[PDB]
């Protein structure tokens, strides 16, 4: 399981700090251009998040489909292909993954922008990848897609790890049964472990905690007589209230800067895994890997991608 | 050889036209320059702000105000300017950390694609890697990946094994194909059919376990040499 | 001549003529040069 992107957030200085106060807005204008660069950094993070998901899934310019009649030499593949019975057109494993991880408010000039690729598009991309790698081998990642019967492709993949062709053909039923049993047990193993998918909930919880901490800072005196601008203005002379206002401005600006810096660091660390999921897709999924312990543990044969709330799941 | 040389020459001729006619091809190299310039210009421009003081320039503040009332304004200006410098330093640190990760990949690509031949798919180009050449840029490096793309495919009918005299024959490094009546052995990446012979096939077992086996004859090189010798 | 708003198309769509005893083998090649 690998996370590829996080949520996008946009923060407005005027609404967060001032709160539609003319005196605050005029007084805040003397600090220069801190907020322009804050907004620029947040927008850069959002655009990077939009780019992250495109380099992992959008690797095929064409949308393949499996034939209506499915006879792959005894291999099942029913647990990974999209289910026409379900109205969302998602595989049972994808449905379990989406049910297992579940996730709102909008105040003080904080907004969340929707992603460009809706989850239906991600599911369609992964379905195209699966239907291309099942009925065409690895040839669809280099040039045009060329068909080949699945047992022959498996015999090809057995030669890669140094085992002759005849091992598969004289043991075809046993291998098919073993693969079907492993695919069946995968669902039970994933569903019965409450911490299997903890690599994404960690990201969700971290982002939620950061956003919650930022809002909580709006109720701090920082040395002023009150945390509400209206109460400060009404119970003091506005000509001589500039000290309290300036103290509040300084505190809120420092909080905003801290939040933006930590978001930049978090995005920098998320991109390092978004760049690894793409490499794993390209090498394990579109071909066969001779590198040790890259795709699984043992001798690699093939991999199948599955989507997740904000990540991707590989079945090696 | 001649066709491949002509294709390579035409492809290396097209690249200059593609680079020149199409604009914004080097956006990646220009974005970093633009970001550095924007950061520096923002840092310089932040010297015209007063942060609440009566003036931005220090000369007038020291001139029209007494020192006891100036040690507050100067301190406020110092605090503002230090806070303005710290953020610039931190953003430069983050950008340098990103550029280092972008340069380690360039070193890896140079080592594993220019000094050798890459076997990992989609690491160097789209297709099967053959060779690549490096070129310098104002602040980066440009790779010209030469790849191999198949084309003009045709479809046949195939069998996993051949039964002959109660024995199953598998290809050594190819596949069994058919143009409608006959059977051949060809390499998987290119159509070059050859007659089936006991030289490019090996025997393992019989024709009962395998499913999908077909019937044909396997040529034996020892047949005509016997008749040639009286 | 105006500005339009549509829903994205993922790409070209095709289906491979999969069969249990059919294979496709290329009979030519092309040499391509990429930039990075
Ligand atoms: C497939 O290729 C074989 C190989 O050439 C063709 O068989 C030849 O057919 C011609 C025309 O009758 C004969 O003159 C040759 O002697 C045959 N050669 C062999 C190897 O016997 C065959 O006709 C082609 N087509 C089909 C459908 O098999
Ligand atoms: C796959 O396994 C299921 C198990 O219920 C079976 O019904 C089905 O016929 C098998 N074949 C496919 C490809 O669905
Ligand atoms: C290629 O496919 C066509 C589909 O109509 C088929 O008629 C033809 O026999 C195929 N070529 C072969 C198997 O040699
Ligand atoms: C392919 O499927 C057909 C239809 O069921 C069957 O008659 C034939 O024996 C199969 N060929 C293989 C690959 O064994
Ligand atoms: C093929 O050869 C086997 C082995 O001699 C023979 O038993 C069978 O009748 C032949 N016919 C078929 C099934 O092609
Ligand atoms: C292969 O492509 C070359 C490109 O010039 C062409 O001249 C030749 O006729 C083609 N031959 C085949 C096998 O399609």
């Amino acid at each position: 399981i690998l996370p590829v992107s996080m949520t996008k957030t946009s923060v407005d200085c005027t609404m967060y700090i001032c709160g539609d106060s003319t005196e605050c807005s005029n007084l805040l204008l003397q600090y220069g251009s801190f907020c322009t660069q804050l907004n620029r950094a947040l927008t850069g993070i959002a655009v990077e998040q939009d780019k992250n998901t495109q380099e992992v899934f959008a690797q095929v310019k064409q949308i393949y489909k499996t034939p209506p009649i499915k006879d792959f030499g005894g291999f099942n593949f029913s647990q990974i292909l999209p289910d026409p019975s379900k109205p969302s057109k998602r595989s049972p494993i994808e449905d379990l993954l989406f049910n297992k991880v579940t996730l709102a408010q909008k105040f003080n000039g904080l907004t969340v922008l929707p992603p460009l690729l809706t989850d239906e598009m991600i599911a369609q991309y992964t379905s195209a990848l699966l239907a291309g790698t099942i009925t065409s081998g690895w040839t669809f990642g280099a040039g045009p897609a060329l068909q080949i019967p699945f047992p022959m492709q498996m015999a090809y993949r057995f030669n890669g790890i140094g085992v002759t062709q005849n091992v598969l053909y004289e043991n075809q039923k046993l291998i098919a049964n073993q693969f079907n049993s492993a695919i069946g047990k995968i669902q039970d193993s994933l569903s019965s472990t409450p911490s299997a998918l903890g690599k994404l909930q960690d990201v969700v919880n971290q982002n939620a905690q950061a956003l919650n901490t930022l809002v909580k800072q709006l109720s701090s005196n920082f040395g002023a007589i009150s945390s509400v601008l209206n109460d400060i203005l009404s119970r003091l002379d506005p000509p001589e209230a500039e000290v309290q206002i300036d103290r509040l401005i300084t505190g809120r600006l420092q909080s905003l800067q801290t939040y933006v810096t930590q978001q930049l660091i978090r995005a920098a660390e998320i991109r390092a895994s978004a760049n690894l999921a793409a490499t794993k897709m390209s090498e394990c999924v579109l071909g066969q890997s001779k590198r040790v312990d890259f795709c699984g543990k043992g001798y690699h044969l093939m991999s199948f991608p599955q989507s997740a709330p904000h990540g991707v799941v590989f079945l090696h | 050889q001649k066709l491949i040389a002509n294709q390579f020459n035409s492809a290396i001729g097209k690249i200059q036209d593609s680079l020149s006619s199409t604009p914004s091809a080097l956006g990646k190299l220009q974005d970093v320059v633009n970001q550095n310039a924007q950061a520096l210009n923002t840092l310089v421009k932040q010297l015209s702000s007063n942060f609440g003081a009566i003036s931005s320039v220090l000369n007038d503040i020291l001139s029209r105000l007494d020192p006891p009332e100036a040690e507050v304004q100067i301190d406020r200006l110092i605090t503002g300017r230090l806070q303005s410098l710290q953020t610039y330093v931190t953003q430069q640190l983050i950008r340098a950390a990103e550029i280092r990760a972008s340069a380690n990949l360039a070193a890896t690509k140079m080592s594993e694609c220019v000094l050798g031949q890459s076997k990992r798919v989609d690491f160097c180009g789209k297709g099967y890697h053959l060779m690549s050449f490096p070129q310098s840029a104002p602040h980066g490096v440009v790779f010209l990946h030469v790849t191999y793309v198949p084309a003009q495919e045709k479809n046949f009918t195939t069998a996993p094994a051949i039964c002959h005299d109660g024995k199953a024959h598998f290809p050594r490094e190819g596949v069994f194909v058919s143009n409608g009546t006959h059977w051949f052995v060809t390499q998987r990446n290119f159509y070059e059919p050859q007659i089936i012979t006991t030289d490019n096939t090996f025997v393992s077992g019989n024709c009962d376990v395998v499913i999908g086996i077909v019937n044909n004859t396997v040529y034996d090189p020892l047949q005509p040499e016997l008749d040639s010798f009286k | 001549q105006s500005i339009i708003a549509y829903t994205m198309s993922l790409g070209a769509e095709n289906s491979v003529a999969y069969s249990n005893n059919s294979i496709a083998i290329p009979t030519n090649f092309t040499i391509s040069v990429t930039t990075e």
